[PDB]
């Protein structure tokens, strides 16, 4: 893996469109972008995936899954935070 | 939270 | 990454690395207060693994990182790890990130957030460049 930290730009695409790379493993409570040339990797999951939002950067989803190969083709999928972020709130309140 | 002090360039 | 490029040192400051005892790095997180890391509940999180904050070039024995030990893992119990869904974990860090011009939290979302089909947005790593 490199040594100093990445980044990439990339479009978000819809659920609906995003199935028709990967079918019926795309869940609700997942986000694909990509499929722009660049791509998510192993060592990136975990990581945001972050859209500027009224001026601040917000934390849209987390790198999940996607190409066993890495391919800038493919859209990657990541953990959908806006269907995630009430557990958030939840565990922080509790914790 | 979102704005960091040192801001990225793409 | 593939196809990224290098970022301005400190510009993601919510920007975590996860690396295990051995100083290996495995995954990546964001703060999101000083006190919690929301990362992928894929990477397998324990609480002998270290969160790294602060840091740019995991080559440089200069920088200034802060070096954060895990409390508790919380896995949201509802990840389904056959299908990857709800692919979250939330870390309580033991010991309280110092907030500074490289280090701070990402805004989370409400959940009636909307974020477009077509909108450029950002991800950042110490992936893999190269498969």
């Amino acid at each position: 893996t490199p040594d100093r930290l990445q980044q990439a730009s990339l479009p978000l695409l819809s659920n609906t469109n995003c199935k028709k790379y990967w079918g019926t493993k795309i869940k609700d409570a997942m986000i694909c972008a990509g499929a722009s040339g660049v791509s998510s990797c192993m060592g990136d999951s975990g990581g945001p995936l972050v859209c500027k939002k009224n001026g601040a950067w917000t934390l849209v989803g987390i790198v999940s899954w996607g190409s066993s190969t890495c391919s800038t083709s493919t859209p990657g999928v990541y953990a959908r935070v806006t269907a995630l972020v009430n557990w958030v709130q939840q565990t922080l309140a509790a914790n | 939270c979102g704005v960091p002090a040192i801001q990225p360039v793409l | 990454i593939v196809n990224g490029e290098e970022a301005v040192p400190g510009s993601w400051p919510w920007q975590v690395s996860l690396q295990d005892k051995t100083g290996f790095h495995f995954c990546g997180g964001s703060l999101i207060n000083e006190n919690w890391v929301v990362t992928a509940a894929h990477c397998g999180v324990t609480t002998s693994d270290v969160v790294v904050a602060g840091e740019f070039d995991q080559g440089s024995s200069s920088e200034k990182i802060q070096k954060l030990k895990i409390a508790k893992v919380f896995k949201n119990s509802k990840y389904n790890s056959l299908t990857i869904n709800n692919d979250i974990t939330l870390l309580k860090l033991s010991t309280a990130a110092s907030f500074s011009q490289t280090v701070s939290a990402v805004c989370l979302p409400s959940a009636s957030d909307d974020f477009a089909a077509g909108t450029t947005c950002v991800t950042t790593g110490w992936g893999l460049t190269r498969y």
